[PDB]
């Protein structure tokens, strides 16, 4: 029942030197809330990976303007600072329920509200860590020829073919995703 | 709205 | 109030006739659809400020949440046949976005066993030839005007609702502004 173009696809110009597991994701994209808010596949994806099997997630800026180059430049933040599990959440739910999330001082409050020093984050903000981690996001998406999000590699050969999964039941869904990766890992 | 669907 | 065009509203390029007096779209998936409902309650808002003889309509759409999308929208086909929609719009939006204990069409079901709506009947109307035309009709009105998103509202099938043209600094304003642009497109 694995094919090539069924659950997967295959890349025409595999990635050497890609992430295991990597996605890619907008704090503007709806489809990426649904992803992440509803249906958590990150979480489950982690749960049947092989234990020596690490999760990238890069976010994008082709959606949002300027406001997307801030949020991929706090996720960077995010990522320094090992404080991803204190941000999605709130930074999704302020672009896209409350729409509370206008500017970059609006994503620096989030930081703040989640428990990270307001030092903390203007020293990661400017730092070159940050830079490089920004620039790291950027030649990922550009590696994989990147057109939409949400989005899954795995090995930098194989991207998740969701459209070819079973939508009824999202518990279903979810788990026949995270046996992909399982299945492309291994 | 924003499009639910996430390319370009 | 001053009201233009291009800010809190803009003009259909394709005008629609036949179309509902004022259409809402949404879906129980979308969070921001959840703030206009649950939060805002930008429906009940609207209905306040127009005349009574102006009649609001409100379809689900299926672009989101794959087959599920499309059983919640026969669901809520289901809801509008047997006139609940103010029974199960609060539990269908808890149940697939906060508790989410709505994982399938099975779970829906459930919600309107809850909400004084027995098996049988549910299992009647979801099978009825009345529902399936209000999904038709659910489907044929979003695609008359293009639709891309949701939460969405269209006046006359003339006008479409323009939130990001409004003043969204304050909650209470922005209902206000919202109900009473809905208002002045509707007294044409």
């Amino acid at each position: 029942q694995y094919e090539d173009g069924k659950q997967y696809t295959t890349l025409e110009k595999p990635v050497a030197g890609a992430p295991q597991v990597l996605e890619f994701f907008s704090f503007f994209c709806p489809h990426c809330y649904q992803f992440e808010e509803v249906l958590h596949i990150s979480d489950n994806v982690k749960k049947k990976l092989p234990e020596g099997v690490k999760m990238t997630k890069y976010h994008v800026n082709f959606m949002g303007g300027d406001l997307g180059k801030d949020l991929t430049q706090a996720w960077a933040v995010a990522m320094a600072l090992g404080v991803e599990d204190k941000v999605t959440v709130p930074l999704f739910e302020g672009v896209q329920k409350t729409q509370t999330i206008r500017s970059a001082s609006d994503i620096r409050d989030v930081f703040i509200n989640a428990g990270i020093k307001g030092e903390e984050y203007d020293a990661a903000w400017n730092s070159f860590v940050v830079k490089s981690l920004v620039a790291q996001q950027e030649k990922a998406a550009a590696d994989v020829q990147l057109r939409g999000v949400p989005a899954m590699f795995v090995n930098g050969k194989y991207q998740l073919n969701p459209q070819g999964m079973d939508t009824s039941n999202m518990d279903v869904f979810v788990q026949q995703y995270a046996d992909t990766v399982k299945y492309l890992s291994e | 709205p924003i499009p639910f669907l996430s390319q370009k």
